[PDB]
């Protein structure tokens, strides 16, 4: 299985949006998630305990399926790399200011699971942007037999994102 | 009285425009070339030609204990300059417009055509220069320009250019939409054009394996269809005090390692790793 | 916060108890002594093949997976060898993950011998994680339910950070 | 004759140390009230200036400081100028002399600690501390605007409010180091930076940037000049009033 991941990502994102009755993909983001946009999302999330929330995104594998698209034609060859760097910077800022993000979201109706809420909104906004990009590139055909040489950039940015999440996790844990 | 021993080896001028010579054997000409052209550096254009044509001046950015000094150029576009004036380096689709080829030496016109391909104009010029000595000048100019172009020619081998680095100077502005295409046009850009862009424009960030060094949190120039544009991405242009080429407070303020007033070129991430 | 982390610990115990019989594996005799072998999972691999296994993460959140254990009544001041045992456990877990990542291909041929199916790329990781979680359950059995609401320990957190950085880098290096 | 804050530290005691660690630029009667050594060792900054242009023949050496903070510093290590709420925390009050502790207490409005230290030191020490008071308060009053140019640090006003919260000497230091990204020259607005190099917040001045990672700032092209790699301080929007080329 080297291609089913993309369609399963689409399906699981749709199912999660259904489960939490929220599909606000309209508010595409490039600076920082905010309660100004995701306050109702916080309220919806409070309905169900957010135990299944991870302190990382698995950047590389997460974005790997997007490479499958055929770009023989280039459009994807550069738009995808743009997206990779954008995601890298977005996660950098999110992890760097997670405390600021969580104080803000908590100020919006403090939640016992505030950290879960902030992480989930980060994940959800990223998934919305990713699905918008996937629609932008829905014309291209995903398939295996890859040879990119930009997945090396993907690996590098994934390492950077993992280190950022690592510092974030260390802060959260060490602060009791 | 006369003295001579044997043929001698001397320096090499590495700027393309050094090959500019008047097509006249009876009327001598000497191109104005900066002595920097005689440095075995990536720069295949001398500071004089660079400033004269692309509005750019050479500079060095000494990044460091592990100091690896790297090349960089800087703006010479005035603050009030607009439109075509802002195109720091024209593209093949507009270089004819930006450069008044009609008002310059025909050798220079041929050189610029070679840089931007335009093989049709190149062939027209060669035919005109052949059907009229002038063939010798054809040989000299075209051979030198083509030699430099093939040397640059990043999309080949045997050229000593590609370092397997993955600099993305089309990196998103972070507020534009799904776009860029600067590197698409770069792919289309001539080899000398691409190498000139690489040397002149330093990356915003330097990525080393798992290390990212930040040098400019906002790009100073952009790449678009017209080519390299000396425009602030976010609107209001930076002030550029053009000084040359083309009071008591200060006396009180003795030397304090005064910061330069220039605007170097920052754009993109430069990706290099051990793999 | 760390109360949610205590909830995470109890949840992982109960959820291990749950899936070890929902899928009736409990390969609970194995540990992190060295690289696991398909010879101890043959039938478990057969049962795994009954499900699509792409719903798995290439990287391991070694941080969040192991942090809950750090919460224990170290204030008893009776068994500091317990804390040292935890340090040994975390370090050996990091080594186990690092070796699994380094020789992931080798395990790929192993499970090619054992059940040559396309899902092997996920079966390897599932075996790794499941054996690890059985070891976690055994470690939980060894330790006592002395989990406090909150507990700071700089040394343990630092060890976690430095070992998991290697772990995450190794997992990220799994290119394809 | 020179000028240096913390150079007024006279050997009031016979306790720990004193050698007058003052950079020679203290003799330079610039707009600063602190010299290079003290600036570097108490705010992680280096004095610098900047010319502008000869279009109107101004070329004024705009005052500015250099970041001495790398991209790995966090929190306190990244704070350049602390607020009155955090200066005590960032500064090792137990390391510096009680004279410098008094200077910090005065400049940050901690007269309670000032008097506490005075009373403790009383047991020639009292008169020497009074001399320190005289020098420090003279400097503070000189910097204080309250006596006989819309340099917004927020517009490019919470930031300006924080700057105002700073003392006269501290406000002078902030305005001398920081350089607005925008400067109006009496009805001609000029942009000099497309981005900021520092941020003013509740904790005080921080060598941070609006977004992304921190600017990298560490401690054979021989035939070409060099461009400095360090990061100067940049923040705000200043407007010059109805005044001529006031080279005075
Ligand atoms: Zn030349
Ligand atoms: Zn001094």
């Amino acid at each position: 299985i080297v291609n089913e991941k993309l369609q399963k990502i689409i399906v699981v994102t749709d199912g999660m949006k259904r489960l939490y009755e929220y599909c606000n993909c309209k508010n595409s983001l490039e600076t920082l998630p905010s309660a100004a946009n995701y306050g109702s999302l916080l309220k919806r999330l409070n309905l169900y305990n957010l135990d299944h929330i991870e302190m990382n995104v698995n950047f590389y594998e997460l974005l790997f399926p997007l490479t499958l698209y055929n770009d023989n034609d280039k459009t994807l060859s550069h738009q995808l790399v743009n997206y990779i760097f954008l995601a890298s910077n977005y996660f950098q800022n999110c992890a760097k200011n997670f405390n600021y993000m969580r104080e803000t979201f908590n100020v919006f109706g403090p939640f016992k699971q505030i950290d879960f809420m902030v992480m989930f909104v980060i994940k959800f906004n990223f998934l919305c942007d990713m699905r918008n990009f996937a629609k932008l590139i829905d014309e291209l055909v995903p398939n295996k037999q890859p040879n990119m040489r930009i997945h090396s950039v993907l690996v590098m940015r994934d390492k950077i994102v993992k280190l950022a999440f690592s510092n974030l996790q260390f802060q959260t844990f060490s602060k009791k | 009285v006369p003295v001579g021993m044997a043929p001698r080896q001397m320096r090499v001028n590495r700027c393309i425009f050094a090959s500019i010579v008047s097509f006249d054997a009876c009327i001598t000409y000497k191109s104005p070339c900066s002595p920097d052209a005689y440095h075995d550096d990536g720069w295949f254009i001398c500071n004089n030609h660079l400033i004269k044509r692309f509005k750019m001046s050479k500079m060095v950015l000494p990044i460091f204990d592990n100091q690896f000094k790297m090349t960089i150029a800087r703006h010479l576009v005035g603050n009030k300059e607009r439109g075509i004036k802002r195109i720091l380096i024209p593209s093949a689709t507009n270089y004819q417009d930006v450069f008044n080829l009609n008002s310059m030496m025909q050798a220079e016109q041929l050189i610029f055509h070679l840089i931007y391909n335009n093989e049709n104009a190149v062939n027209t010029i060669c035919d005109n220069l052949k059907y009229t000595n002038t063939q010798r000048v054809i040989h000299s100019v075209y051979a030198t320009t083509k030699s430099i172009l093939d040397t640059t020619n990043p999309n080949t081998f045997c050229s000593r250019v590609s370092r397997d680095e993955l600099r993305f100077f089309d990196v998103t502005n972070a507020r534009a939409l799904r776009g860029g295409a600067g590197d698409q046009l770069f792919n289309n850009y001539s080899g000398f054009l691409q190498n000139l862009i690489r040397r002149a424009v330093a990356p915003e960030y330097l990525q080393i394996d798992t290390e990212e060094l930040r040098f400019r949190n906002c790009a100073t120039c952009i790449i678009d269809e017209t080519g390299l544009v000396a425009s602030v991405p976010d609107g209001p242009e930076l002030y550029n005090p053009i000084r040359s080429s083309d009071r008591e407070l200060d006396r009180t303020l003795s030397g304090y390692e005064e910061y330069p007033t220039y605007v170097p070129l920052f754009l993109g991430y430069q990706i290099i790793n051990s793999e």
